[PDB]
């Protein structure tokens, strides 16, 4: 879940 | 100021935050989606946020994004009298918001946030600190270590108070006045979320991918 | 302390606020109706409230009653670990609240309010001052002179800060910690109101006359 | 409107 948010926090 | 320097919180504001009249609601939602990307970059610049577990970073941003974005566009809008300034370079006039069916929440933004920020000349350091307090919300459900987030919130508001006492010593109530806009910010954030869920339900208003992801459960 | 003495705010708390297990929701609503009467008596004892125009007294109490009552029963409930203490002498256990369909809001009350009041040992003077800040809400719509209500709020929080600095000088962040429970109180008040409007709509839960009057428009 | 509240504030 929360695919975009996780990618941007990387 | 030592472990949570206001200079770094100001730098975070200045790094992410640099008009023509704008369905205005579609434009407003487009600007919200754009600013969710910017919000992640802002949060990474707030001291110690990036050191939290990834799952907790996600929890804090999902819990706070709407209040964080509302605080930003409200403070941006001090520069006009009858409108909101979107991050896309568009102005939404009171009359335009009312004619699109979102007059009541527009009015709350101007009366409880923009006008009060203007009246007290809230500065960007104070804005950034209030946003960092909202970000470090220790009541966010599911956090791995709520006490660590509590501690970070405490460091922000201690730094904010010291900043206010140094820069505005003639205004002893200023620190409390800042904190006492947070209940209004909470209410207005909840109402904005209610509108967004309705827009999603009716299906007549484009909602872009990141804004849509923030409207997912839980 | 001069125009808004904390001693008088404490006296207001002590004048109005002196168990067996409790549909628990009917008992909870009965206690809310009972405490609306008590709330009017409390507000009359807060300095300068009774000097406002009658229409403004009505506006402030209609805007704040739910947060005011939640703060009171939350602080009352510090004395138990797994329940809320109603003003009627009844305890509502976590298990009872969950089994009646209101578990989520019960949990928010205990986690965001009761446990945090307990953790910091919030005292009755501090409770009363927070309630007086909520009462003197200058954002309440329709007030004849919002700036006068703003001024009264400012007198309360100035008195509260001086009280905290004198009684808890070893805790420099205590005043901010108190104020920073008000966003949670606002959220939980809004959620309680949502439940009450649903109970009224479905019609299966007795709602007594004063509570019903508070659920009238606007 | 607000009949009970007005009476009690008297
Ligand atoms: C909180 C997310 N949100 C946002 C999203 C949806 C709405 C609807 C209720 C219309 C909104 O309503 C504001 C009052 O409209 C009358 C604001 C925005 C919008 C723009 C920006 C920006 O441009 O910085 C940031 N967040
Ligand atoms: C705010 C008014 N309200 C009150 C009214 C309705 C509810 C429903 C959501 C159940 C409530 O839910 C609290 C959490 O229940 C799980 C609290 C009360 C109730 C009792 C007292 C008192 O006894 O002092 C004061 N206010």
């Amino acid at each position: 879940k929360h695919k975009i948010l996780h990618r941007l926090l990387q | 100021n030592e472990d949570m320097p206001v200079e770094r919180i100001l730098e975070a504001e200045l790094a992410v935050e640099p008009y023509v009249e704008a369905d205005p609601v579609t434009n407003i939602c487009q600007a919200a989606d754009k600013q969710l990307f910017t919000l992640v970059e802002w949060a990474k610049r707030i001291p110690h946020f990036s050191e939290l577990p990834l799952d907790d970073q996600v929890i804090l941003l999902r819990a706070g994004w709407n209040e964080l974005l509302i605080a930003s566009f409200s403070h941006r809008s001090i520069a006009v009298k009858d409108g909101i300034l979107l991050a896309t370079g568009l102005h939404v006039h009171r009359n335009s918001a009312h004619s699109a069916g979102v007059g009541a929440i527009f009015d709350r933004v101007l009366t409880e946030l923009v006008s009060k920020m203007r009246d007290m000349q809230m500065d960007k350091t104070e804005l950034g600190c209030l946003r960092a307090i909202v970000l470090f919300n220790p009541d966010s459900k599911g956090l791995s270590n709520p006490a660590e987030v509590e501690a970070l919130r405490e460091k922000v508001y201690a730094s904010l108070e010291a900043y206010c006492k140094h820069k505005y010593p003639e205004q002893p109530g200023r620190f409390a006045k800042l904190l006492l806009r947070l209940p209004a910010l909470r209410s207005i954030g909840l109402k904005c979320l209610e509108h967004l869920f309705f827009f999603k339900l009716i299906g007549d208003t484009p909602i872009d991918t990141f804004l849509m992801e923030m409207l997912e459960a839980p």
